[PDB]
């Protein structure tokens, strides 16, 4: 009855592991654009199909904040965003005096955009020529050692060179798909109403990830994916006022912007054969950039959030309040839109506080008003707060418009000692690995351990 | 419904069948475990991670024994501070994850085992061919 | 001939003399089939596509038997919807590259019948050592 | 000796102890012979060389025989003109590197004849077989 | 000439332009075949042909 | 010459260095070491020097 030890290859079993996950884009979209499409040069085009398992019985436990997956996708995001830019102009020539006054285009003044002049070096290195640009503002600093005279310069001249965005790339989410190396594997949940952390009972393989979009924005998710049953509010210490809360939605509410002014492009040749692309002239009438949202669904929008917030936060009626005061990509909502940068100022969005009870009135009655947000524009971005990796945005001629689904909120808890029936909760956001952590927030990656060991009572005849 | 072309030909599909069942489904997942300009060596590196730790694996069990079967006894008997459980107990109720927990202790012990007793048996056939 | 040694002097030199002749000089192509600053990926993926095109090939040798032989009969009927010649027709006219038109038919079913029937086989060697 | 592991365990410890002695501690160093911007070329050809050089001796190794059991006999006899010692001389006096000094001559030789031989071995068993 | 189209780089004069003679081979596990017929007009049957 | 005397080796060079902005210049002053410094190609022996 001597019990004998065997050996048995090709089991499954696994163990986590941080690999190198790779893409798999859509390979639809690897025509002519493979070049053109910011994040997405590098990706290997492929088919990657679902699988159907659903294991049966495992029962997998999922981590969202201690995610490495994230991480990666951070990595790759910004070293494929140098490796764009890398190859086209950069604007140190740009970085001259500017005598620049107020626009005023057609016997009108217009507030928000400077008609700037200056010397600009033609193809010969002699001769030099004076040009002119419309600049906004944001982009222009008054200059220093002047008795606050008409002389500007750039913003960034004083920290670093922005290179001019290759107007070529195009700006636009094309959705990625991750999948691990051969030998590890990607597991998903599938329960509903996942906070983020614990088992998931029902759990399935897949060869790559979900088509995620990367959408960067801040206060607002994004033409991202939806929950399944219910608003999930999703943080990683909700007793912690410093974390952010990722407010998932399950409805989409609809957001429309638009830039109304019908904006020229010129071009200022430099050097040896460069293009600097600046708007000329604003051939129509003066606008406000906007972004419209309806009122009746925002109204739902916020009751909802307010029901599902209010279980974590009991016996509380719920208050939202703006921003807390900054720059503007600090406390505006940003975009990418059509290939113009936004800033809108997103009080009063969230603005009031909804009754514990919530009643509903949302009924048969016509409530088609809609709350009108005002938005600036910027060219000269710093991006992710990283002041070396500025870049300037070309200017877009005609008007623009841009339609999108949203969102999944980034709020954050505010309130001290002395309200205490109700807290106030503020939109948030702005770091990076938030509006990609709430799509990644199924998927985990195991490290497959083929090898394993068991008694069988069975000796091998020798 | 569905089927073997999703249900083990995708991956993994008796992580939960328990090894009595899960045993006999190995090969189309071992079949699976081999199949992989600064992002180049983003697939340099994920293609050689693939071969390196596939290699490693064979290698073993041609130092173990028996050699390349999938299954192998392996005539070293189990040590007392090992033991405990029945076999009606494992193969019948636990799953090969589940056993992994149990036994991942004693596992760098095992592998010295098999190597060494591997080449008793080569030294012994080689002692009867010259005998024969 | 020509010695067997230049009978695949690199390679393929018995494609032509029907598989009758070339199937006994198979080791001296299967020996070559290994042997492999931005160019240096000109290099790398080079030797990587050797590497894992050589061990993609020996992983379904290992999996459908016997295991790595060179030759392996492998106890799967040659179905009658593949049955299309008589071997008298085969081994003595054809060429290894005519016939590979013929049977490229069919391939990928051949492989799952090669790969499941070696578990069964491995199943019922546990069994008979086991009742041994 | 001392245990094999102690005298072995890094590499190469039984260096200089005899043909005798050093056969018995093989696997060991077996075990050991597979391990593991623009500056990352020092990790990927070091990578890389190791697995070819790897595979490229257990492609002899499947190629001679017997498969890879690390200790094959292969029926091949000496000729006379490699005969140069008695068999005691050798495996109680010679250590494996003075051995090899020696009897690197001929040996590019003996690989033609291991590899010719096997397919004869192979050829009979599927006559064996197909009488049988 | 290239002032206003781009900026060029002066040939290293170190560095010498003369066709040395560059042979093509394909990787382990493929083959280079080549044809022997003569008069080969570059597509269709050649009937000698030689790996190399 | 530091607050009265001369440190023998290091001279107090002054150049115009471009600012941020490239079309002003600024006057600008650094106490270089000798060796690191070098008499101007083809003056009339003043007291202008190179790197």
């Amino acid at each position: 009855e001597n019990l004998w030890v065997t050996v048995y290859y090709g089991v499954p079993v696994w163990k986590e592991a941080k690999t190198t996950l790779f893409c798999a884009s859509d390979a639809r979209a690897y025509e002519k654009e493979v070049h053109n499409v910011w994040a997405t040069h590098a990706c290997v085009p492929t088919d990657p199909s679902p699988q159907e398992l659903v294991l049966g019985n495992v029962t997998e436990n999922f981590n969202m904040w201690k995610n490495d997956m994230v991480d990666q996708m951070h990595e790759d995001i910004i070293s494929l965003w140098d490796q764009s830019l890398k190859p086209c102009v950069k604007l140190t020539p740009l970085c001259v005096t500017l005598i620049c006054s107020d626009a005023t285009v057609k016997t009108g003044t217009v507030e928000e955009m400077k008609n700037c002049s200056f010397n600009t070096t033609t193809e010969i290195r002699d001769k030099e020529k004076k040009e002119y640009a419309l600049f906004y503002k944001p982009d222009i600093v008054p200059l220093s050692e002047t008795n606050n005279t008409s002389e500007y310069r750039l913003i960034n001249c004083n920290t670093s060179a922005c290179t001019q965005a290759c107007p070529k790339v195009t700006f636009e989410p094309i959705p990625i798909h991750y999948c691990a190396p051969a030998g590890y594997a990607i597991l998903k949940c599938n329960d509903e109403t996942f906070n983020g952390t614990g088992p998931c009972s029902n759990v399935s393989t897949v060869q790559c990830t979900h088509g995620i979009r990367p959408v960067v924005s801040t206060q607002l998710l994004l033409n991202g994916s939806l929950a399944e049953k219910e608003i999930v509010i999703r943080s990683e210490n909700l007793t912690n006022n410093a974390k952010i809360i990722i407010v998932h939605l399950h409805t989409p509410v609809e957001i429309v912007c638009t830039r109304p002014n019908n904006n020229t492009r010129k071009s200022v040749r430099i050097g040896p054969g460069q293009t600097f692309y600046a708007t000329g002239d604003i051939i129509g009438d003066i606008k406000q950039a906007h972004c419209n949202i309806s009122e009746e669904k925002w109204n739902d929008t916020l009751q909802k959030v307010g029901i599902e917030l209010q279980k974590h936060f009991p016996n509380k009626t719920i208050k939202y309040n703006q921003s807390a005061g900054g720059d503007m990509e600090i406390t505006t909502h940003s975009f990418n839109c059509g290939g113009e940068f936004f800033y809108c100022n997103t009080s009063n969005l969230f603005n009031g506080t909804y009754n514990g009870t919530y009643i509903s009135t949302n009924s048969s009655a016509n409530s088609t008003s809609t709350i009108t947000l005002q938005c600036r524009i910027k060219q000269i971005i710093n991006m992710w707060q990283g002041v070396g990796r500025c870049m300037y945005a070309p200017p877009i001629a005609g008007n623009i418009t841009c339609r999108s689904n949203i969102t999944g909120l980034l709020l954050t808890r505010d309130g001290g000692t002395n309200s205490n029936e109700t807290e106030t909760f503020r939109p948030a956001g702005g770091d990076m690995r938030d509006n990609w952590r709430s799509e990644l927030y199924k998927y985990k990656v195991v490290k497959i351990e083929p090898l394993g060991v068991a008694p069988t009572r069975c000796k091998r005849r020798v | 419904a569905v089927g073997i072309g999703a249900v083990f030909l995708g991956f993994l599909g008796a992580a939960g069948s328990t090894m009595g069942a899960a045993s006999m489904t190995l090969t189309v997942q071992a079949r699976n475990l081999l199949s992989g300009t600064v992002w180049g060596i983003k697939q340099l590196q994920a293609r050689v991670l693939a071969v390196e730790r596939y290699l490693r694996d064979q290698q073993l069990l041609g130092i173990w024994g028996c050699s390349g079967k999938l299954i192998c006894c392996t005539n070293v008997p189990w040590n007392s501070s090992w033991s405990n459980r029945n076999l009606s107990e494992i193969w019948d109720n636990m799953t090969w994850l589940q056993w992994d927990k149990e036994i991942s202790n004693y596992t760098q012990i095992i592998y010295g085992l098999l190597e060494e007793s591997q080449n008793q048996q080569e030294k012994n056939e080689q002692d009867l061919l010259a005998l024969d």
